[PDB]
Order: C-alpha cells, then structure tokens, then sequence
C-alpha cells in the first residue's frame, strides 16, 4: 500500500520534524532536492512516505496542524523547513489549549474540517492508502484534544484503512502543568477506541534515559527529542525498506495485537544518545539485544518483568548475520522463557536490514506489546483518580462545556483497560 | 446231414444245411409285445414343442440381458446425476456463505461507524452547552 | 425290385462315395458314361438307365455342411451322379444329436424327403432303402433319425436297412459320442428293420494284421467297409437266391422284432504285393470265418450263443465243398447254436468274382466269404457303449447343450432306459429252458 | 463357418498384432500384398481370418478397438501396419479409463455404437458366421470394461452365434496398478456369463516362464508377449488350416466344456523364446509340464476334464498317438474317468516360427480354479475395509455389485473345486 | 491430455517461477524463443511461429512478487495477461482473501484460465500452488478452488500446499489459516503435496550445507521434486498419460490424502565429482526419516500405498533386487488391506538441474510418493497450535472483523478433529 502522516500539537510536532529530517536523511533528500546518496536501496519505498511534486524535488505526505502559529514557524525556519508543501500548514491563529476540551470541543472543531479537508486530498491523491499515522502529546491539548477528534473523525471517513499513532504520555518529571492527567486520561480513552495500534512513548523512561543512563544533566526538549526520533526510525523502518516482508502496518497490527482493544506497544531502543561518545561500534549483537529488552532501555516507564509479553517484533539494522541473531534472539526467549505468553506459539520476529540509522554500524529496535505497559496507564490514573476525586482542576473544563459523568465513564474506560491487561496474566 | 436246395439262377443257387433240430415246441416272448409301437405323421407337433423351448431360452435371456442393458443405460445416468447434484450443492452454498458475509460485515461496519456519530451529535449538542455555563 | 442308397452323414457320405465306387468297379461302369463293351436290366437293382449314354445310381447324400460333398462335385464319380442327388445343407455341422434332429434338421428335411419320393418316382414297385450313417457325430447321428421317421410314415410296408458306423475310442471324433449313438439308436431301433453294425476299432484292427499299415487311413478304411458292404448287398444286385429283396433280410436274420444287428465278418482281407501267394482254401475262408479277429463288431461269439447263420460266398465255388467244410467246422468248434432255432446256415454263392479296387490295398481275390450272423455276443459292445454313457451322465456330463438345442433330460433316462431294455432283451434269449 | 475378431484395450490390441502378423506370415501375407509362398496349403482356410477386397490384397476380418488413440497408431506406424481397413480402427480420444467402471459405463457406452455398429457390417459381410474372438486385458479399464460390454452386447444381436476370448490376469509382478483386483473380478464375473469359451493368459505363468525358465533378465512387455501370441497361433491352428478336423469353434465348445459354466482353458505351449531335436517324448513332457502352462497353475492341484492338443510339423502320429497315451497313465490318476475320451490329437504339416518340431495344449482343469482363488484373495482382502472402492462410487456403481460379483467367483471357484468327485 | 498450472499467493508465485524455470531448463527452452536446436505440450502451448509459452496463471493480491518475474529474464516467457495482479491490500488472513479482498478479483482470474483452456483440446486437470498459512494463498486459494470445482466437475486438480515451519515462517496467525483453508480445501482437492519447510530447511543443512537456507535456495529445492512429481506426464508423454493415475494410485480413500515427498540425491556442487550413487542407496535414502518432505517418521505409522519415480540411466533389474533388500532391512509397515503398491516409475530422462545452483550433475534420481497413516503427525502439530490460540480467541476478531463467524472455526478445526481419527482409524486392522 501507501501512508500519509498527520502531526500535530506543539510537541507531536517538533517529534514528527525531528522524525522527518532523520528519515529523510536516511533516504538522502535535500532541504528540498532529490537523491545525494549514490547507494541504490533507499528509494524503492521512498514511496510510502513522499509524494513527488514537479521536476526533481520529493516532499513528504505531512500534514501540519496547530492552534497557535509559532511551532510551525519553527521548523519553517530551522531544519528541513523547506521541505514541507505550504497549503499543507494549518495554522490555528486562535487560543492555545492546553485543556483537551478547548482542542476537542471549542478551537478544536474550529478547525477539524480546514485540516480534514487537506488530508483528503492527499489520501485521495496517494495510489491504494494504507492508513494514517499521527504523531501528537497525550497531555496539554491541542493535539492531545484536537488529534483525539482528528482521528475519530478521520476514522468515519477512512473506516477500511488503519490508524496509528506516537503517543507522548506525560509526567510528573519535565511536565509543564499539574492537568495533564486529566489530558492524558481523556485522550487515552478516545485512544483506545479507535487507534488499531498506538506506540506510547512515556517521557518518563525518556528523561529517565537521558539522566540515569547517559549522562546529561539538565535534559534538553531536544537532547530528549532526538530519542523518540531515532526511535520512530526504527520502528517504521520495515515499511519503509528493503524486500523482506516490508509491512502493511495492517500486517504490523493483526501480527502485535491479539485483542480488540488496540494493545499500545513499548517500543525500546539499541544504542543511544546525543554525541560525545559511545561510537564504540562494537555493539557485538548478543550486546545490542541484551541492551534492548532492558527495563532500564524501555520507551515506555515500565520494566518488563512485572508484565509478560503478548507478541513482539524486533528488527536489526546494519552489517551482520542472522547467522548470530536468530541464534541469539533464541537464547532471549530461553534466558527468559518464563514471561513471554505461551498460548501464543509464535510470538517473537525478527528482522534484518542492511543500511544502519544514524552513526551506529550496528543498531536494533524493538516492538512490544506486553501486559507490562498496564504499569504505566494505572499511574496516569492514580493521579487522575486521586485529583478528579476532590474535583479538582476540574471546573475549568466544565467551563468549556463538558460533562461531570464524562470523566468518570473515561476514567472506568482506564480502569478496565488496566483490569484486562491483568487479565490476560493467565 | 443233409441240405435243403432253395432257389437256382442265373448268377447264383442258394440252400440250408440244417445241421441237428433245435430243442422246440416253440418258446419266448422278448420285448415281441402285444402292445408295442405302427407310429405317427402328427408328432411333427412333437418337433415343434422342442422349438417352442429354443425360442424361449433365446427370448428370456435376451430378456435377462435387455434387462442389464437398460441398467447400464441407468448407471451412466446417476452419475450425470451424482455430479450434476454436487455442483448444484456446493455452487449454490458457495455464494450463500458469501451473502452471510458482505452482510456480517454490513454490520459490524455501519455499526462501528454507528458508535462515531453519536459521539457526533454530542460534540454539537455539547456545544450547543457552550451556551450553559460562560 | 428296387433300391435307393441314402447317405446321411459325412462318414455315411464317404463310405456311400467308396462303395459306390465299387459297385461301379464291378458292374462296368466308367464314372460318365456306359458299360461300352463289346436279359433285360440285372444291374438296374440299384441304378435307372437314363439319357441314352448314362447309368447313374438311385442315391442320395445328405450332410448339413458343403465339404464333404463337394468332394464329391469335384473328382470323378463328380460326374454319375445328378446334382440333384447331392444334398448339401450349407449350415453349421453340429455335433449333437439335438442339433440334427431337431434344429438344424428341421430346415432340410423337407427337401430331402421331397427328392428322394422323386426318387422312388421312377421305379416300378421299391423295395425300401439302405440308409449309410454314422452312430455318433452331429448330423448322421442326429438327422438320420429325423429321416428314419419320417420315411416309415410315407413308405409304411417297405423296408429299411441300416449300416451304422460305431464309433471307436482311437479312430474317433467327439466326447460327446456315446449320448450320439445312444441318442439315436434309441429313436431310430423302432423304424428299422435291420442294421449292419460296423465297428471301426475291428476295421483299424483289421487294417493291422491283415493289410499292415501303421497307418489306417480314413480312405483306407472305407474301401474296407465298401467291401463287406458289397458283399452284403449284390445278393440283390446280381439276383441270385441266399436273399434279394429286403424282406428276405430280416427272414433270414432276425427272428424278434428288435431290429437285432447281424455280425458281420469279411473272408480273406489280403494286400497286394502279397497278391500272388493265392488259392484260398474253400475250407479256410469259413475257418478264418469263425474267427474272433476277423470280425466286423470288436466282440466274441465264443461267449454267446447263436440265432441264426449266413453264409455269402463269391466266386468259382460249387457247394459240395462248402457243405464238407462246414462239416469240419461244426466238430473243431465251440458253435453254440441256441436253443430253439434249429440251425440256420443259408448259403449264398454268387459265382461272380470279387473285383478289388485297382490302386487297391486287397488284391485279386478268387474266392470270398463273408457271413451274416445274429448272436446274442453282439450285445457286448452295446453294454461297452452304454457304459460309457452312463458315466458321463452320472454328472450331467455334456447335457446342457442338447437341452440347449431344445431337449428333455428325459429323452436321456428314457432313452438309455431302452438299450436296458435290449440289453436285457439280448441276454434273455440266451440258453433256454 | 468364418469368424470375426475384436481386439480391444492396449494390452488385447498388442497381444492382436503380435497375433496377426505372426499368423499372416504363416499364411504368407505381406504388408498388404497377398501370397508370397509357393507351398499350397494356407489359402483353404486363409477363409476364417480374411476377408478379401478389390486387386490382390488379403485384410483380416479385425476390428480395432480403444479409448486413446496412441496404441493404435503403435499398430499403424510399426510391425503389418500396412494391413487393417482404415474405417476398421476406432479410436476413442477421451479418458483413458483403467477402471473398468469408465470402460464399461462411462467412457465405455461413449464408443460401444460405433464400434458395435462396424462389427455388424463386417459379420453381416461374412458368408455364414461363426462367432467372435476378443483380445483383452482382465485387469485394467478400456477391455476389461469395454470389451465386457462389448460381448454382453455381442451376445444379444448375436445370440446364435458363439463366443471367444484370449483375456489376461494380471500379476502383482509386472503389473501396473493397485487396483488391478477389481478390474479382473469385475470383468471375470462378466467372462463367466457370456463367453462359451475363454482361454486365460495369467501374466504370472507368462513372466514365470520368461525368467524362471528362460534366462531373460529384465522381461519386456515384448519379449513376454511373443509368448502370448505364438500360443494363440497354436491354438487356432486347426480352425486356420488342412482336412482333418477344421474345428467349429462351436464343435470346441461342445467338446471341450462339460459345464454351461464356460470353463476357461490354460493353454500350454511347446518349445519357447532351435536345436530342433525335440524328440516327441521331449515335446509332450515339456507340454503336460506345470513349469510350461499358460496360466499360473500346475495341473496336479487340478484334475483334467477334457483336453485337446496339436502337433505341428513333419513327424508321425506313429509316434504321437503312442506317446499320449503313455502320458494318461503315468498320469492316469488326474484326468476325469466320467469323460471317457477326454484327450483328442492333432498334427498338422506346416510349422510356426523357426521350430521343426512344435505342440501345443488346450486345458479344461479343476486346476485353473487355483489363479481365480487368488484374484479374489487380493480382492476379498482390498474390498473388505471398501479400498481404492471409492472410484468406481464416484463413476456411478453400486457397493452390493461388487460383492454380487464377489460371490459369483467365489461361487465358480466352489463348483470347480465340488468337480473333484467321482 | 493437457494441464494449468495455477500459482496462488506469495509463496506458489516464487515456487512456480523456480520451477516453472527448471520445466524450460529440461525442454530445452530459451527464455524468449524455440527449443532451435507434441511431448512437451503436456504443459506448454506452441503459441505464434517461434515462443513456446506454458499453461500458467499466476494470482497475487499485492504486485510486488509477480513485477519480479516482469523484470528479469523469463519476463519475456509468459503473456502479460497470464499474469494477474491484484494491487489491493497484501491481507495476512483468510478472511481477507476467501471473502472480502478476494471477491475482487476472483472473476477476471477465474475468466483467465477458462480463456487458456480454451486452448486445449481437451483438459485434464489444474495443479495448484499455495502457500498454507499466509493472507493470500491460504484465503483466495480456497476461494479458487470452490469455484473451479463448479466449472470443472470431471476435471480433477491437485494442490502443492507448503506447511509452514515455525522458524521460516511469516505470522502468528498461520496455524488458523491453514486450518482455516485445508478444511474448505480438502472437499474440493483430489491429492494434494504437502511439503514442510522445516524438512526443506532442515535438508539444506545436512545435504546442502548452508547456515542460510535463502528463500530461492528452497524453492530450487521443492521446485526439483516437483519436477519429478510431475514429468511423468511431460516427457513420457509421447502418449498415453492421463492423471487419474498418479491419482487411483494414490489415494485409496475421499478424504485428499496428501502423499508424502522425498526427493532422492541432494548433493551440493564442490561435491559433484564424487557421483555414481548405488542405485540401490537413492532407494535406502528413500526410506529416510531426514530425508523426507513433511517433518515426521513412519516407523510410527502404516503405509497404504507406495510409488516409486526414478530418473536417470536405469535398468529395473537393479530397481527390483534394491526393493527386495530394502524388505528385509526394514520396519516396512504395510497395511492390512492394501496387498504391496510398488508401482515402479522409471524416466530415462537425466534430471538436469539449475546451472548457477546448488544440487549437481545427478545420474540417477528417485522421488518416492506414499501415502502413510504418520503424515498425521504433522496434521496434529499443527492444530495443536491453533488449538491453544483459539482457546483464548486469540487474533479470532481479526477474521470476525472482515466478516467471517466465529462458527465457521470450531467447525474448522473440528474436521480436522475428523480427519485426524480418520488418519488413525486406517491404522492396522482386525
Ligand atoms: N469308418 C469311418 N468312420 C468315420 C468316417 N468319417 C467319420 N467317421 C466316424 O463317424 C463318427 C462321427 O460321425 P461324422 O460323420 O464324423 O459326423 P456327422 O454328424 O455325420 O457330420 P458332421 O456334421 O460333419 O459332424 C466318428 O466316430 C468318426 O470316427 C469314415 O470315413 N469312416
Ligand atoms: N517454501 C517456501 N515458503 C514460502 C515462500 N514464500 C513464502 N513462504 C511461506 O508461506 C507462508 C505464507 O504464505 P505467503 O506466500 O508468504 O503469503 P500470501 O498470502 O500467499 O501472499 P501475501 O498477500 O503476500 O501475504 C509462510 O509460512 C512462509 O514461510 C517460498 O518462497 N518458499
Ligand atoms: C513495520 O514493523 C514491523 C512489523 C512486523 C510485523 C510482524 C509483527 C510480529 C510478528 C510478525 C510480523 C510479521 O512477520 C510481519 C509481516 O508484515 C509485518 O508488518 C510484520 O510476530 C510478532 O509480532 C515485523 C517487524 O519486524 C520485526 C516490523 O519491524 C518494524
Ligand atoms: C480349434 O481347436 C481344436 C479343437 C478341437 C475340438 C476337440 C476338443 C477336444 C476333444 C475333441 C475335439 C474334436 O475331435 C474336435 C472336432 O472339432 C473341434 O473343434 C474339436 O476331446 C477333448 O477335447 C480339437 C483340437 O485339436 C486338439 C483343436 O486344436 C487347436
Ligand atoms: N518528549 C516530548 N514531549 C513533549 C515535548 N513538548 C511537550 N511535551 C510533553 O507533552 C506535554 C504537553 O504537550 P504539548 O505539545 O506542549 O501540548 P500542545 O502542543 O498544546 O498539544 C507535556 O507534559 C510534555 O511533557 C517534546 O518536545 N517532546
Ligand atoms: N501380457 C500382456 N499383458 C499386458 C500388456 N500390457 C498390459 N498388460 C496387463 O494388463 C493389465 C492392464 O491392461 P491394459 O491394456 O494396460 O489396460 P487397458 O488397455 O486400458 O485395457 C496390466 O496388469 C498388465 O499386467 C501386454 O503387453 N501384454
Ligand atoms: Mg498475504
């Protein structure tokens, strides 16, 4: 098939840019120019992520959406800014957000159709679609709310093709408001309903990461980004690659998730981290995978352990054997056995591909839906739970016209999603 | 001794030598039976009777085969009729299982997109709740 | 009067065509024309002198398949006699007695019986007929009964003679044979009158001994038979008392009304290249007469009795020594004449010399004999047939393929139920109270 | 009479030609042309095997029969290809067969008219006919089913007129299929219903007789054929040639089977596969020989009811008629007393192949019932847990016809064997 | 007479290609052109007045695969409209192919091939090639089949079905998808050649010594056996060869069997000079538990019926006194009520194998299909996954979602459950 890609909210932003300029560069485009990498792969799949526009020149199928100007104008002028198609910028002008119901109900539906519009004309301008990804913030909200509506309306119109996203869920650590739960939890259950596959980034192992296993001491929003950039390489890198498999993220969904209920995948990474070190290369391979079903290497504020695996899917970047990695992704699963649901026979795939990310020679990513992630949902609610209690903040929804019962019937949403993934430890 | 001249010809003579008498007053009675079959032109119809069972054997065994005959004929027409009967079958429950699909999926679609539209018509009458608080 | 030869049946056919032969040989008759050479008939016994050349027989052959016959169209003899006294049926030989007279038989029996009335159309006052067949095999076996009937329904009065070939283990055709003869000479004993039985065990037999050939051929065997046969008739041919006419052959021969069959015994059977060693002892001829050898039907009279005796001599032969020669046969004898019948001994010479045929296996021969005897001994191969029989039927044998053509099994158990009649018949004349 | 042949199924079509161009050249027949043999003899007769068209040529009185072209056109591009009536060959196209069922019912009743329809106009032809010999394959579809149905619809237009076949049983060594049982016993209960006569070929006496006694290493369907035909050549002999006898085929019905039950005949040939010397003695000894039948079978385990032998050659029934008869008594014991004459010879002056000296036998014996016990016992045991049955279902049979043919056999094996009696 | 194949799905398409390439190899077939150097129309229609062209059709849902065989040489071979490709959404479940994306294109593809026995003067009977687990191939694959089964009553056909090996496989949901396809199927199929990867794998190890197996490298592999599978009526075809016959004597029972495989000599280049292999060894390494097609042993099991198919120079006088000894050195096993198939299938045709390749020069080669009660066991490793999956409703709702009941699985797998007491109850007899 073929993909278009939807980001939105300030930091859904900067994730995605910071994305695309990585990818971009792994596929050698210019600021705008074509091809500047007399290595022949690449394009093949260009593809799936780039319609192209008049003479030379390649341009990504991305769509822009916010409700303030600014963080556009930040990758406009900055990165690969040149790259983007202007009529696909939609700047809000408006109110911020930063409450899910501004973005969701108020200055959100204010622009839904400006947006929904000019994604309709790139998915009905792509040959067979595959589906959307979105990259956006769970917590503050324009992106948090206005995504949440983006899909469940995109999805309505585009009810056979599937649906992804990069969700951030916020802290308590480098967060900006003490909302965000009411953000996340309010998102998160719009999530569920209708995303087949989401992949949670929790800032948490992402600061965690960056100070407790990297040295850096005042964690940057950039030496922090480039994290979920490099991560998002490698995650979609089989759909956008070689000739093995290559990935219907249909086929990436009805392969991770055994139940109905979308299952959001920790991703973790290999190697790590901004620049001044650890291109050691030597990276051995049993080394790559020992460091990538780490708890201490996780996407997502979890430790596997506390959380069997459902279905997992790892793929291996650069110049090696699967001589070594199938015989060394078997020693995993052995060394480990235990947690790894046997009910489902085949659980763990494992991927190769021979043009390495960033400098790294060797480099691996990981795909996982595990019971475990419940850890970090039940936390969201434990101060959602404890602040909506008292009623808290609250009153400041109310205001842009919600309902009392409709945090509680999305907070019971949370608490079964919790008590299901409990479940399935049988 | 003595013969007995009996006849003389031209190309030949005849007599007896009689040679002792036999032991006689006459004697026996063997199968010279008073009544003894004088027979008889009608049994040609005896002929006939004998005739009557050739024709028969040939026509009922022309019978007992004009009988396998028209089973043959039967045999290689339950079997136009045995195939016949199973396209009729399995080409008829082929698209029966395929109404009970586009239709299933009907629903579990019109009724999927059934769920987001009332999370529509709550969006704008949750906003026309825009007018409650303010 | 007269006399019509028919020969049903390719033995009957061959035999008929070889002695034939002999006739003609003796009365003078090239194969086409007259007797050229250099009271009012004589030979008109058996022949019509037609045209104003021809001499032609008052005959008749019959067989259901062409073959045989047509050998006989085909070499001279192919031009004595009429077309139209060469009966062939084109269809399906046979081999079964049900066969002939009843389904095949059927089909030509109308136009034989037609020609043969034909036949007996010109001459002034018949006799009967000699009727040539064989005793087992198909049509001749079969058909000969179907015309036997037939003929004592249209010629009640006249009389029939019978020269029947039984059939013999070596020198044979068919499994089937003894339920043939059996078959047959129960159907057929009620119509004639008397019947020459020949065996050819006792003819291959003799064609052994006497005329050394490893070999009998069928040929060899037929002018065999057209000898004795020759003698046999020629009483009537010649006309020179000892019988001629038919009555005077069951007069002299059978005493009881069933059919009883004469023994038969030709007098010197001798080869050329042996041809000159001759002069045959007037006394020796009836000597080797009386000889368990030299006979006709594979048997032995030295075990039964006789009833009735018959002498047919043939050449230069004045009786005052047949009389002495009969004197010494009776005393160095085992004669056993039986019972009640004082002692027959009817003597035939017939003065006319035997010719032989001239390619030949006999040769010159200026003195024969050839006695006619019935003794109850003749039975004996009777029993040696019906044995056979009832051994094959013991397990319905061939049945089925008689009942096939259209049968009653109990034409069988009636059928061999009546040579247990004649058997019993034969053994119960034997020596009285 | 005149007879009429049918030579139907890739087997029974081989056996023909290896038949009819071994016989044709003892009439002296070329390609097409006539006679090419300044002996007299052969002609009589050439009669019952040849109708004879426009100029010289001579052309058998032979129907070809199959449901594949292929085989046929092995006959007509090959040996006297040269020879047949082109509208005499009827090709079939269709299915193969090799289940009786497509044979005798499917692809079978395709053909059957066509086929029927030139067998009439070619006996309709003949001056007085005698009857039909078939040349098939027991086991096996296209003649094992076809010519089974053939007869069974011979008989019924030719009622009167009697019937012949040369079938071979097939082996489990040398033979080409699992299913082979059913075929035979299929088309074997159809044999014993409409055939006056059949002779039975058992493929396994045939390989037997070509390895075991015969130093042929790996046996060719050739090389094993030849067998076949030489002996039909000396089977037919007399209803082929000279006086004595000439043989009605009827007068060998009547002569040979006791029972309406058709009792098949092993034949039994002389000298096989030319040292000449084969003395007489040599030649009856080796003939009466278990290691020498025609069938798998050594007569022993069988008494003999009726048989019937030639002679072929110049030598002296001299020696023959005495040389039989030394056989029924060093043998006296196995051969039916309740049939007194069982046991007819001839010889005949003209040789087959190569052979100065040659014989050969023609045997109805309690014995044959040993080769049909067998067919049944591969049958009886596949057709129990119903095998490969599900394929004849499918061509549209019955499950109790089988066993209505089962025990139609099992029948015929139990009379032979009650025929051991006296 | 003559004979389609039909290459469904991802796996059958590459197959086919590497096979279909081994059939011209053995023709004498230059990609383009003539053989310019009937018998090898059991297959191929001599199209035009210079290219020779096969009786193939070749259906995948997603381009990708099929563009290959339209790019590199052998892209001048087929006809483009031979070539059906179906654009639309991969799958990677039944559902997907047997109903929802497969309805698509089930009609120009079920028309193609008609369109090709059109040609044909009288047909036989198609091959099949899929794959058994695997969106597009386990789905449309059975779509297929229902459909031709109602336009070629008579006309019986024949599935190549690769059982997927839990190292060299592609999704979890495989088990459902075969199980899924093989109980729709096997109503439909006549016979049909199961043939495992994991013993193809596992021979590209002991045999072609490869720490790799290549996705090609198999197929060269399966394509050869198939080579020999068939061929008994391309080559020797000069006449009168009709299926029905690899068939009646195969199958003794309705129920598919689905004979086991075992290809003879695999022997690597570098190693080619060392030939000349017993005539009677190909025969013992017949009878080899390594060296089979379908992971499994029939020690355990009872054999119904036995087919040899040679290829090379040879006399059956080795063959046979090879078969003798190879009854007395054996657990033979024969069943009860089947007296000894052993239907010998000699070829005289040298089987030349691909020239870069991995296999060599090869003088004799044997092939082996029996139909044995222990192909179960693969037949129950099989459900036995699907069995525990299902007991959670695994991915169930993926299928549900497309459209399909839930029904439509437990009265899968509980034909199986048939099946396999059926397998079983065949087992050695009172
Ligand atoms: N003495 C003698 N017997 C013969 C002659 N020809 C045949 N036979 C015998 O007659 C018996 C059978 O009679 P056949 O004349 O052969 O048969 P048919 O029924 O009369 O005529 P067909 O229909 O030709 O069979 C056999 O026992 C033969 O031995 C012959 O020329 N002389
Ligand atoms: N032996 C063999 N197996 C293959 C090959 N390609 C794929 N497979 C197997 O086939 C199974 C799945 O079938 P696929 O052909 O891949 O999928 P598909 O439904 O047919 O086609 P897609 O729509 O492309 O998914 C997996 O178990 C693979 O191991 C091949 O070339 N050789
Ligand atoms: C695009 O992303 C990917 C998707 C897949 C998934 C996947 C996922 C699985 C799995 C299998 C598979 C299957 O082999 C693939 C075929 O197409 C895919 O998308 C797959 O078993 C457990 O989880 C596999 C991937 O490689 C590990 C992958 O790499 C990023
Ligand atoms: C055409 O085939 C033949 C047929 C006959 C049979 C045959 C068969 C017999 C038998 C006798 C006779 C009889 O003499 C024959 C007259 O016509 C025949 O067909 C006969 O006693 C036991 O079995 C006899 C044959 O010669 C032995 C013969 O040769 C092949
Ligand atoms: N890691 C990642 N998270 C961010 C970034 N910016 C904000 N966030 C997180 O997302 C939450 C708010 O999202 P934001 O994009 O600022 O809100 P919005 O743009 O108005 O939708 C905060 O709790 C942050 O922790 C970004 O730079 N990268
Ligand atoms: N001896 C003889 N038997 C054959 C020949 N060909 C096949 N058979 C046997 O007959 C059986 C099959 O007959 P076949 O002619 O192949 O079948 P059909 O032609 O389709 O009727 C096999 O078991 C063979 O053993 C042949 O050449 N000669
Ligand atoms: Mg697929």
């Amino acid at each position: 098939r073929e993909i278009v890609h939807i980001q939105a909210g300030q930091c859904g932003n900067q994730i995605g840019a910071k994305f695309w300029e990585v990818i971009s560069d792994e596929h050698g485009i210019d600021p705008t120019g074509s091809y500047h990498g007399d290595s022949d792969l690449q394009l093949e799949r260009i593809n799936v992520y780039y319609n192209e526009a008049a003479g030379n020149k390649y341009v990504p199928r991305a769509i822009l959406v916010d409700l303030e100007p600014g963080t556009m104008d930040s990758v406009r002028s900055g990165p690969f800014g040149q790259i983007f198609r202007p009529d696909n910028f939609v700047f809000g002008q408006s109110g911020a957000g930063n409450n899910w119901a501004k973005g969701h109900y108020t200055e959100g539906a204010e622009l839904v159709d400006s947006v929904l519009d000019v994604v309709r004309k790139e998915s009905e301008s792509c040959d067979c679609l595959q589906g959307f990804q979105l990259t956006h913030s769970l917590g503050g909200g324009t992106g948090s709310g206005m995504g949440t509506l983006l899909i469940s309306k995109i999805r309505e119109e585009y009810p056979d093709r599937i649906m992804n996203t990069f969700s951030v869920v916020p802290s308590p650590k480098v967060s900006d408001t003490v909302v965000e739960p009411y953000n996340a939890t309010l998102s998160v259950h719009q999530l569920v309903e209708n995303t087949d596959e989401t992949y949670c980034i929790d800032n948490e192992a992402l600061y965690d990461i960056c100070f407790r296993t990297l040295k850096l001491t005042t964690p940057t929003y950039g030496d922090l980004n480039h994290l979920v950039s490099a991560t998002m390489s490698g995650v979609t890198t089989c759909l956008r690659f070689p000739g093995q498999l290559n990935a219907d993220l249909r086929k990436l969904a009805v392969n991770m998730v055994p139940f109905p209920r979308l299952h959001f995948f920790m991703p973790g990474f290999a190697p790590l981290t901004s620049r001044g070190s650890q291109q050691y290369r030597a990276l051995t391979v049993p080394e790559l995978t020992q460091q990538m079903f780490d708890a201490k290497n996780m996407m997502a504020a979890c430790d596997p352990r506390h959380g069997r695996y459902l279905t997992v899917a790892a793929v291996f970047r650069g110049r090696m054997s699967m001589k070594e990695v199938d015989e060394q992704m078997l020693n995993v699963q052995n060394k480990n056995s235990s947690y790894f649901v046997e009910w489902i026979p085949n659980n763990v795939k494992t991927a190769v591909c021979d043009i390495p990310p960033r400098g790294l020679k060797m480099s691996a990513t990981f795909i996982g839906n595990s019971t475990a992630i419940q850890e970090l949902f039940k936390r969201i609610s434990e101060q959602f739970t404890a602040m909506f209690r008292r009623k808290a903040f609250l009153h400041w929804y109310t205001g842009e016209g919600m309902d009392e019962m409709e945090f509680t019937e999305a907070e019971s949403n949370m608490n079964d999603l919790v008590s299901e993934y409990q479940q399935y430890q049988d | 001794m003595e013969v007995i001249e009996l006849n003389k010809c031209t190309s030949g003579q005849s007599f007896e030598v009689i040679l002792k008498p036999p032991s006689f007053d006459g004697v026996p009675e063997f199968n010279a039976s008073l009544p003894r079959r004088p027979s008889l032109e009608e049994i040609q119809k005896k002929l006939e009777a004998a005739e009557e069972r050739r024709k028969y054997q040939e026509a009922e065994l022309l019978k007992h085969l004009a009988e396998k005959r028209e089973h043959e004929r039967e045999v290689i027409q339950k079997a136009i009729e045995e195939n016949n009967n199973f396209i009729k079958m399995a080409k008829e429950k082929l698209a029966q299982k395929m109404e009970s699909n586009k239709e299933n999926r009907e629903a579990h679609l019109a009724a999927m997109l059934e769920r987001l539209q009332e999370k529509d018509k709550h969006a704008e009458e949750v906003r026309k709740n825009k007018e409650l608080k303010e | 009067r007269e006399c019509i030869s028919i020969h049903v049946g390719q033995a009957g056919v061959q035999i008929g065509n070889a002695c034939w032969e002999l006739y003609c040989l003796e009365h003078g008759i090239q194969p086409d024309g007259q007797m050229p050479s250099d009271g009012d008939d004589s030979f008109n016994t058996f022949f019509s002198e037609t045209g104003a050349g021809k001499h032609v027989p008052r005959a008749v052959f019959v067989d259901l398949e062409p073959t045989v016959i047509d050998e006989v169209r085909t070499g001279t003899y192919r031009q004595l006699f009429h077309p139209e006294q060469l009966i062939t049926g084109k269809e399906d030989a046979a081999n079964n007695y049900a066969r002939g007279h009843y389904t095949i038989g059927k089909e030509i029996i109308d136009l034989v019986l037609d020609r043969i009335r034909k036949l007996a159309d010109q001459c002034t006052g018949l006799q009967g007929f000699s009727v040539f067949h064989s005793f087992g095999g198909g049509t001749g076996s079969g058909f000969t009964s179907l015309l036997m009937e037939r003929l004592s329904v249209d010629y009640g009065k006249k009389s029939k003679l019978e020269f029947s070939i039984y059939p013999a283990p070596q020198v044979s055709t068919a499994v089937v044979e003894p339920y043939n003869s059996i078959l047959t000479t129960h159907t057929t004993l009620e119509h004639s009158d008397c019947a020459f039985m020949v065996d050819n065990e006792a003819i291959y037999d003799i064609c052994r001994r006497n005329l050394d050939i490893e070999r009998p051929t069928y040929t060899n065997l037929n002018r065999l038979i057209g000898q004795i046969v020759s003698s046999i008739t020629a009483s009537l041919r010649f006309d020179g008392a000892l019988n001629v006419d038919l009555t005077e052959f069951q007069t002299n021969l059978v005493p009881y009304p069933r059919i009883h069959f004469p023994l038969a015994t030709y007098a010197p059977v001798i080869s050329a290249e042996k041809a000159y060693h001759e002069q045959l002892s007037v006394a020796e001829i009836t000597n080797a007469c009386f000889e368990p050898a030299n006979q006709m039907v594979k048997c032995d009279p030295r075990h039964g009795k006789y009833m009735a005796c018959c002498l047919l001599y043939r050449g230069d032969v004045v009786p005052k020594d047949v009389n002495a020669a009969i004197a010494t046969i009776k005393t160095k004898r085992t004669i056993q004449f039986v019972d009640w019948c004082p002692t027959g001994f009817k003597v035939g010479i017939n003065y006319e010399p035997p010719t032989v045929v001239p390619g030949g296996d006999l040769a010159k021969v200026q003195r024969a004999v050839c006695m006619l005897s019935n003794t109850t001994a003749i039975a004996e191969a009777w029993a040696r047939l019906d044995h056979k029989f009832d051994l094959m039927y013991a397990k319905r044998a061939f049945v089925h393929w008689y009942v096939g053509e259209g049968m009653e099994e109990g034409e069988f158990s009636e059928a061999r139920e009546d040579m247990a009649a004649l058997e019993k018949d034969y053994e119960e004349v034997g020596v009285d109270s």
